[PDB]
DNA sequence: CAGCGGCTCTAGTCTGTCCAGC
DNA sequence: TCAGACTAGAGCCGCTG
RNA sequence: GCUG
């Protein structure tokens, strides 16, 4: 819980994209996309809604961890 | 291949990826200088190395 | 019959994210380890249950998700000391072949050790007279890969009277 | 020929989870980056992170 | 010297074609299956 | 080209060879207790036994290995014959 | 795959028979033919694997006989292996016990043996 | 910005004299950290700065 | 040219174009104009599932030489590729399946990597959304002069299409150009407005300007394009 | 009275010198 | 072409015994 | 050699 609250934009790029591989192999999209054919397109409006089944393992220098789930952190 | 004539291709220089590094881009670094030039398969023996 | 723990990393495609990971990474272990014998280990079969699943990662590549799990099989493997029940599904000159009923055809008996009536001569006589026994006697499994059969038995038959059958 | 000699060693330094920057075996450069933690894009001010006169008035 | 190169470093993992820690490499994405760890087991 | 035909040789053969069993008669005494020792070395206190065999056998049961006139007179002699060193 | 634990038998006839009859009849529930274009080797393995353990008259073998016969069993003093031969087996007659049995020398004292007869026979 | 430094003059440290180098001949000197550099200045403070007579001793 | 530099550090690559650039002040300034030429050939393998099947069919369809329209088709666990200039591709439409590749043309909305050759920080290459324009050039909003150093006399620039889904997010989330306005050094904007939006801008607020009703509103309509076209 | 040793000094040598296109 | 900061040498004198 |  020492880690900073806001996700970083580095996270953000890596869900996103991973989100967006895994919506364009066939994965369940939890938005309800309304005329969207672009898995990158929908991975940003699952993350908007907060609905993406995604979590952050934040790994200290010394290699103690703390998981943090995409909803918690928040998303500026 | 080297250019136009030999339908070439463009280059990822030295420069351009110390531009991609202060994106910390560390998978499009990977896709443009592994995936999309010369991605192998090697077999490795983890006896001998 | 034995348990036998084993760790595999399980990689669950990402077309199956609905199903629970514990019934879908034993759909996946099914597949990877039935009909199978392991070096030195035996006939694995199925899967007995999931004794720890650890958790979910995704690589930088595939999408998918590997777990690596832990888990308990029952596998096959005689004792060394077992009465095993089985049938005849074969004759050969050399030595009688049993079969486990349709379990595995691939137990061969050699035949010098029951009584001094023994001989198999090629028109399929089982023994010369005085649901079949075997006693399974020694492990023996040979690893196949060998350039660019595996679980054979060697099959006993002593004195054991057989009241109900010779 | 400067640039690629700088690049080529201050390439490795990461700022990491617990405020500190580390070089890849492990070592510390700093303890904490730049003595804040602060973004230098993220300055409004001259190198400082806001200019208190502006933001009351807006 | 048989010196052992870590290939942790971000200009061998470039040469190499694996991902950099630094940056979107420094964490590791966990799914959030419906899972049940230490399920429970069968007795004997 | 005058080479480049195949391995050199398999072997190569040494027109001059090897003497014999040099010195034959009286290495039958050193060559016998060669056997002799290595007979009893072996079989000997000062040895190693494959506790790694018990270890790997989780088939252990009873029964089986794996479970289960010096004609003489007192006398007191101590001498230095040696040395009186180190 | 690598195997952590080579060995760690108790699994009697009965709880393996028992597991394959709970799994057989519960894969069909979900039974897919999307991997049968992938894997099938598993059904024919339960499938004849069944009918052996049938073999044995597990067929109204209940599983509180497992701890009632081993009740029993501890007093005699047979080993774990022999009591599980005991179990599989399940010796019809005396003479299987009587010669067929493991560890016969000495421990058969035509005492106990008569005495395993009404136990397994139970 | 070593590309945009275009090698400018009209730079004396403030003195009229004592010429210095700067731009990316300057940068080049601090980052190789060479013993030696071209034009070494020490600026000494005197504390007795009042008049130019005892700045002529020391 | 040595294996360290010449092959590892720094090495050629493909699903890349280049072409002289000119300017463009209709488009966005996270808009890049790519010419039909390139975008036929610069292909992205889009992954075919319930939510583009219907989509890719009627690429499939157009095939190699009408621009929304794919070169390949590529299926589920086989590695060779059909190229679609030959057979009947109404049937190869009606026959795909989820979890097969279909190399579609460069569409409006890719996200395309855009660069000019010498890079002095990272602002020299950021990431564009594509828009495919008839003319040869490559086109952006002027406003992105800056961060290129880039001054249309004949100049050249480099364009890459990132083939992966997390290519996609890592350029768009960390390279987009509204992301980059700022300089990384002294936190500076860099995209902002270049001569003749200076100049008349400057002339436009001047104290002598008055406009009647009429002009007002035809200076003003001006903005009432794209995604400004429902507002009051 | 003689011998290490470090200093000190020549000078010797190998090592670089932007990205890319045609 | 232009250093350039390494690597041995040749000493040197003077204490160091 | 020239363009970048
Ligand atoms: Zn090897």
């Amino acid at each position: 819980r020492i880690t900073t609250p806001y996700m970083t934009k580095y996270e953000r790029a890596r869900v996103l994209g991973t989100r967006a591989l895994q919506i364009a192999m066939c994965a369940p999209v939890m938005v309800e996309l309304e005329g969207e054919t672009d898995p990158l397109l929908i991975a940003m409006k699952e993350l908007k809604a907060r609905k993406i089944p995604i979590i952050i393992r934040r790994y200290l220098p010394d290699g103690s961890y703390e998981d943090w789930g995409v909803d918690e952190l928040i998303i500026t | 291949t080297e250019g136009r004539s030999r339908d070439g291709g463009l280059r990822l220089g030295e420069m351009e990826r110390d531009c991609l590094i202060g994106y910390g881009a560390s998978m499009l670094l990977l896709e443009r200088l592994m995936i999309s030039s010369d991605a192998f398969e090697v077999d490795v023996c983890g006896q001998c190395g | 019959f034995v348990l036998v723990e084993m760790v595999d990393t399980v990689r669950i495609p990402p077309w199956q994210f609905e199903r629970k990971l514990n019934d879908s990474i034993a759909e996946e272990l099914n597949k990877k380890l039935a009909n199978k014998v392991v070096y030195n280990v035996g006939l694995c079969i199925c899967l007995f249950d999931i004794t720890k699943l650890e958790d979910a990662y995704v690589f930088p590549g595939d999408g998918a998700s590997h777990t690596k799990v832990h888990f308990r099989c029952v596998v096959f493997h005689p004792f060394l000391d077992e009465i095993l029940i089985g049938k005849i599904k074969g004759c050969s000159p050399e030595g009688v072949h049993v079969s486990l009923g349709f379990f595995d055809d691939i137990l061969i008996p050699p035949e010098s050790l029951q009584q001094p009536a023994k001989f198999d001569e090629a028109e399929q006589v089982w023994v010369w007279e005085y649901g079949e026994e075997i006693r399974f006697r020694v492990v023996d499994e040979s690893f196949v890969d060998t350039s660019p059969y595996t679980l054979v038995g060697s099959i006993s038959e002593p004195g054991l009277g057989l009241l109900s059958w010779w | 020929y400067m640039q690629r000699r700088l690049v080529k060693s201050l390439e490795d330094l990461c700022s990491q989870y617990d405020l500190t920057v580390r070089s890849s075996t492990g070592d510390i450069i700093q303890f904490i980056y730049g003595g804040d933690g602060l973004d230098p894009a993220a300055m409004e001010g001259k190198d400082e992170p806001l200019e208190f006169k502006r933001v009351l008035d807006n | 010297f048989g010196q052992k190169d870590s290939v942790c470093g971000v200009s061998e993992c470039i040469i190499m074609g694996i991902p950099m820690n630094i940056g979107t490499g420094l964490f590791k994405l966990l799914h959030k299956a419906d899972r049940d760890p230490n399920p429970p087991k069968r007795p004997l | 080209f005058s080479k480049g035909e195949k391995l050199p040789d398999v072997v190569l053969k040494p027109p001059p060879l090897f003497p014999d069993t040099d010195y034959k008669p009286v290495p039958l005494k050193t060559g016998e207790g060669e056997e002799y020792m290595l007979a009893l070395k072996q079989e000997l206190r000062e040895t190693m036994k494959r506790m790694p065999y018990f270890i790997e056998t989780p088939e252990e049961r009873q029964d089986i290995e794996r479970y289960s006139d010096w004609r003489r007179l007192p006398r007191e002699m101590m001498p230095r014959n040696k040395c009186k060193k180190a | 795959m690598e195997v952590k634990d080579a060995n760690s038998a108790l699994l009697s006839n009965y709880e393996v028979f028992q597991l394959l009859t709970d799994l057989k009849e519960q894969r069909k529930e979900s039974g897919k033919n999307k991997h049968s274009s992938g894997q099938q080797n598993l059904n024919t393995i339960t499938y004849e694997t069944l009918k052996y353990i049938s073999k044995t008259p597990c067929r109204h073998q209940s599983p509180e006989i497992v701890r009632e016969f081993l009740t029993a069993l501890k007093s005699h003093k047979l080993t774990k292996a022999e009591k599980l031969q005991l179990l599989n087996h399940r010796p019809v007659t005396a003479v299987e016990i009587q010669l067929m049995v493991e560890e016969s020398e000495e421990r058969l004292t035509e005492e106990q043996i008569e005495a395993l007869l009404h136990t397994v026979t139970s | 910005p070593g590309t945009q430094m275009t090698l400018k003059t009209f730079h004396f440290a403030g003195v009229a004299s004592m010429n210095i180098t700067l731009g990316v001949p300057r940068i080049k000197e601090i980052i190789n950290a060479s013993k030696a550099i071209s034009t070494p200045i020490i600026t000494a403070q005197l504390d007795k700065d009042d008049d130019a007579d005892y700045a002529r001793l020391v | 040219q040595g294996r360290f530099r010449g092959n590892l550090s720094g090495k050629r690559v493909d699903f890349s174009g280049r072409t002289v650039i000119s300017p463009d002040p209709n488009l966005r300034i996270d808009e890049v104009a790519v010419p039909v030429h390139v975008a036929k050939i610069l292909t992205f393998p889009e992954k075919v599932n319930k939510a583009n099947i219907n989509f890719l069919r009627k690429l499939v369809q157009n095939g190699p030489e009408v621009h929304p329209g794919a070169n390949f088709i590529q299926q589920r666990h086989t590695q060779m590729k059909r190229f679609l200039k030959y057979g009947n591709r109404e049937k190869m439409a009606q026959e795909l399946k989820y979890g097969d590749i279909v190399e579609r043309h460069l569409i409006d909305g890719d996200v395309v990597l855009f660069n000019r050759q010498p890079s002095l920080h990272k602002l020299s290459i950021m990431a564009h959304l594509a828009r495919v324009k008839p003319h040869r050039t490559f086109r952006f909003n002027e406003c992105v002069c800056t961060p290129y150093n880039a001054d249309f006399d004949g100049d050249e620039m480099n364009l890459h299409l990132p083939q992966t889904e997390e290519a996609k997010a890592e350029a768009l989330v960390l390279m987009g150009t509204k992301a980059n306005l700022v300089t990384p050094r002294n936190g500076e904007p860099l995209i902002a407005a270049i001569q003749d939006f200076l100049t008349g801008a400057y002339l436009l607020t001047l104290k002598d300007t008055f406009f009647d009703r009429a002009k007002a509103c035809q200076i003003i309509a001006s903005i009432l394009v794209g995604k400004d076209e429902k507002i009051k």
